[PDB]
């Protein structure tokens, strides 16, 4: 039974038959020791994605590293919800969510370094309500708008024969 | 069974009969609308070849189907996120409340928020939380916002609907005491203002007596949350069934890779690694197909949830059936895993009475028609009153307006207009 | 990058075609991405093989690329039907659907074309400037309860006045700005003030 993994004391309360258990997906997750009769649960070796947040390259070429769903141990750092964050500053200040990290934390490139922060939501404006107190517009502005929408697509066409047996 | 469409109903329809209602009830009926999934992401390499060199590089073989699928699953997560902001940050500032709860004896604290908790949430919040419910590749990538700032958001939205109606959407809040805020919601559904202020402790409790049905109902039952659970089971299928696809054989003698490159060599240890790879490569496919329509099928709900919080919470729409079974008066967004819950408050007319009626009368030989109502007559007199709430009042000039003469109208009657 | 949601359309169309053409660089398990070179190299009882691997391959990225370009049709199909909406209700009309027509009280639209799409211009009258006033949702003149026909009550700290909720255009309080129900026993915050009868 060969595979890749960390070995570890586990607690399992496996019979004195059963060899070795397997995970939902029919993977092996403990064993039995062959020359010991001990038990020895099996956790595949640290592994998660890793991502790079940069801005553009026409203003630095200064980035910091994601990886994800991790601790900061298997690896200037920011341990968040999302994983470990590398290069880039923790800043208690909250501004608006310029590159998307997760749980909150977005990151942007300010003076340089890379800063990563719990983004804002928005100016908070408590509202002086009084009921007998009414705010009423002695003005007004004539704003325009400008939205954006798709609508058609190019009208493309293949021919199955000539892409595959041309 | 047959199944019933409903109860059979006849409507005493008469040329000469209305019914108008005497009274009236406020509604409180709960929508709940998905808005977003599980940013999940696979990484395709690891979860076919999952620590092969020899797997990998005849995988390189079948091109880019791999970052293809790849890419479809990080668009999908980036739109979940998209649809959240969309729907949640419809508002610049975040508006709060003042400690003085003085709204006419209407009672938020059920769906304000609860300061002294960890997180800033209502008690109808944490219900709607609690009535709903890795190795190979497959992670699971946390959302943008925070169920604590998606709170925070609908505070803000719910703030900014009790302290300034619809003024907060528009543009600069405007405050204004409830009462008369509802008194526009009402003349807004063509009933008149004095309704409201005459009957306001019996519309104040009608609410508050709402919202504690709508506790008990999620307190009780958690089946009302359906169209949330379901979407997160499906996925959960779409993902065990993933999984499960890789202890098939797909015409391969084992389902598992190494034990493969440690019985044979690889002229033949080849053939049966593209017999897996074909195999799971098709099963990640039709897991992305799937999910990219399901993900269309969730950006259309919460699409549909941003235009409710806009027509219905930053203001009062006059559209039917999308906001509540009534006339709407307004309503209140409560977050929820993965979706939203709007509260819509309608005004739902609940005593009726028969009254006969007319389109006008003659006075002079000239025809009066009412300028905002109908004419109604119990038996003996006639009066004019508004057509969803009877208030009769004298018929004067000031209340009609003239139109030719009484030898056109069909179904004119006869009565004195009063001229003050 | 404020027309960011037409050009990104663009992009991935033009990816889900480059990736398609690269696919035909790739062997499959065959011995040799060009069809041209098997045929040239090998007889038929061995070519068909290679070229069924090659057919295989082929096929399902097709399919896979017709599948995105379904997928992403219904996006822009809904997206579509959205912006004929927007036309109907909002060019052609006034709507009163808020934030359907920009943030804002919507005066009206001008559409403008566009490379696969269609830009709005929405007029919207947004309130800038804003007057703090005491006010009151009824008076009393003589035991009877005064309302708004069309408007607000609100008071400048001495003199009351009655006027539109969205603009601040006092006007004296009359019997030809007000109506009246009831009597002042029943109303909650009113208040006493003096109506004028022209
Ligand atoms: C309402 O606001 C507008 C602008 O928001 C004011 O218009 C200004 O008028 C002065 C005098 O002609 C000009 O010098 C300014 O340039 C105008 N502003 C703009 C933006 O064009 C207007 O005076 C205000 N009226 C009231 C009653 O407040
Ligand atoms: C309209 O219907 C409501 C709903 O039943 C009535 O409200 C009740 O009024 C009585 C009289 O004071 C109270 O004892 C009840 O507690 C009220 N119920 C609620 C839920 O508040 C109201 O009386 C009806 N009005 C008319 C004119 O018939
Ligand atoms: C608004 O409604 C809530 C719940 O119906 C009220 O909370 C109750 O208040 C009473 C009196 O303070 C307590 O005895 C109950 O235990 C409370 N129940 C809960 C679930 O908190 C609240 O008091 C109402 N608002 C006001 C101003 O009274
Ligand atoms: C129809 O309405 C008229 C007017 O509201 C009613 O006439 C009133 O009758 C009561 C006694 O029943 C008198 O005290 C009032 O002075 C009458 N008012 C007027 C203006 O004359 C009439 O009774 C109603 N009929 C029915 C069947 O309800
Ligand atoms: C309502 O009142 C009008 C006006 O008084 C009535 O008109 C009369 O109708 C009768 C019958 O046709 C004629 O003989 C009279 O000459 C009409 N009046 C005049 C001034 O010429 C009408 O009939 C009444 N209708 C009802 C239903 O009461
Ligand atoms: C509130 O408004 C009232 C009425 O507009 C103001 O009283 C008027 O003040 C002007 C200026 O002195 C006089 O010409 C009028 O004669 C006053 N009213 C009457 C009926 O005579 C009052 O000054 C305003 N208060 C504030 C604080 O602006
Ligand atoms: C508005 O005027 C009315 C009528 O004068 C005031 O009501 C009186 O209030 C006093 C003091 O409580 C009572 O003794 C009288 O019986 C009331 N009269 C009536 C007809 O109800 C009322 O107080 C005035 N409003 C204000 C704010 O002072
Ligand atoms: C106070 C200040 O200026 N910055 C604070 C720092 O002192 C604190 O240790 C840190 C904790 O994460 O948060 C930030
Ligand atoms: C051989 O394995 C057995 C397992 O029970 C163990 O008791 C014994 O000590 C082992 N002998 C050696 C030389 O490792
Ligand atoms: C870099 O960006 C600036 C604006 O930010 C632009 O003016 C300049 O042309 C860009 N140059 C390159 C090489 O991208
Ligand atoms: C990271 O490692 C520490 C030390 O083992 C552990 O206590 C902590 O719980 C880990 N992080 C998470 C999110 O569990
Ligand atoms: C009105 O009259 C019809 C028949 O004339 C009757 O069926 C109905 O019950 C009446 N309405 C009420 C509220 O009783
Ligand atoms: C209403 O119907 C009755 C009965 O058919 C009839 O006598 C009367 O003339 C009708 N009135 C109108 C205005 O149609
Ligand atoms: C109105 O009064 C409140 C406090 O009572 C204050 O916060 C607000 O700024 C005032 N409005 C203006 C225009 O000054
Ligand atoms: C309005 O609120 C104040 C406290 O802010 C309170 O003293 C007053 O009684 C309230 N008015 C009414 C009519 O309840």
């Amino acid at each position: 039974l060969t595979g890749t993994g960390v070995l570890t004391e586990s607690n399992k309360k496996f019979l004195p038959f059963q060899q070795f258990g397997r995970d939902i997906a029919d993977t092996t997750d403990a064993v039995r020791d062959p020359q010991t009769l001990e038990i020895l649960d099996i956790t595949p070796c640290s592994f998660g994605g890793v991502s790079v947040i940069t801005p553009g390259t026409n203003t630095s070429n200064q980035v910091a590293v994601l990886y994800q769903d991790v601790n900061c141990t298997e690896v200037n750092v920011f341990q968040t919800r999302a994983g470990c964050l590398i290069g880039a500053e923790h800043v208690n200040n909250s501004y608006e969510c310029d590159i998307p990290i997760g749980a909150g934390i977005c990151a942007s490139y300010q003076t340089q370094s890379i800063i990563a922060y719990t983004m804002s939501l928005g100016a908070e404006n408590s509202v002086a309500y009084s009921n007998n107190s009414i705010a009423i517009p002695t003005n007004f502005t004539i704003s325009v708008t400008t939205e954006i929408l798709p609508v058609s697509m190019t009208k493309t066409s293949v021919d199955c024969t000539m892409y595959i047996c041309g | 069974y047959t199944m019933s469409l409903g109860a059979e109903n006849s409507v005493a329809y008469s040329n000469n009969s209305i019914a108008i209602p005497t009274n009236f009830t406020i509604s409180v009926t709960t929508e709940i609308l998905p808005v977003s999934m599980t940013k999940t992401s696979v990484d395709c390499t690891m979860y076919i070849c999952g620590d092969s060199t020899e797997c990998s590089n005849l995988l390189l073989q079948y091109g880019s189907f791999c970052t293809q699928l790849n890419r479809a699953l990080t668009g999908i997560a980036v739109e979940q996120d998209k649809n959240t902001q969309e729907v949640f940050a419809q508002v610049k500032q975040i508006y709060k409340t003042p400690p003085i709860k003085d709204f006419g004896g209407f009672n938020f604290s059920q769906i304000l928020p609860d300061p002294s908790k960890p997180s800033k949430r209502s008690f109808i919040e944490d219900l709607l939380f609690n009535k709903v419910t890795k190795f190979n590749g497959l992670t699971v990538l946390p959302p943008l916002l925070t169920d604590e700032m998606i709170a925070q958001y609908t505070s803000a939205l719910l703030a900014g609907t009790i302290t300034s109606g619809w003024t907060f959407g528009a543009g600069a809040a405007l405050q204004i005491p409830f009462a008369m805020q509802m008194a526009y919601r009402f003349n807004g559904i063509g009933v008149t203002q004095n309704v409201l202020y005459e009957n306001q402790k019996l519309i104040a409790n009608q609410f508050n007596s709402a919202i504690g049905k709508i506790q008990d109902s999620l307190s009780s039952t958690a089946s009302a949350l359906g169209k949330l659970q379901d979407v997160v089971n499906q996925n959960a299928q779409a993902l065990n069934t993933l999984v499960k696809q890789l202890s098939s054989n797909f015409g391969a003698i084992s389902s598992v890779l190494n034990d493969i490159l440690s019985r044979l060599d690889p002229p033949e240890a080849e053939v049966q690694i593209d017999r897996l790879i074909t195999g799971r490569l098709q099963s990640l496919q039709t897991y992305v197909t799937q999910q990219l329509i399901r993900a269309a099928e969730i950006r259309a709900s919460a699409n549909l949830a941003a235009t409710k919080m806009s027509e219905c919470v930053l203001g009062q729409s006059k559209r039917v059936d999308f906001c509540g079974k009534g006339y709407h008066l307004m309503s209140f967004p409560q977050s929820a895993p993965h979706g939203v819950v709007f509260l819509h408050v309608t005004y739902v007319p609940a005593q009726e009475k028969n009254f006969t009626t007319a389109p006008a009368i003659c006075h002079d030989g000239k025809a009066h028609f009412p300028r905002e109502g109908v004419f109604v007559s119990n038996g003996t007199h006639w009066f004019v009153t508004q057509r969803n709430f009877y208030e009769p009042q004298i018929i004067t000039t000031d209340n009609t307006f003239v139109s030719g003469n009484c030898d056109v109208v069909i179904g004119i009657v006869n009565n004195t207009v009063y001229d003050p």
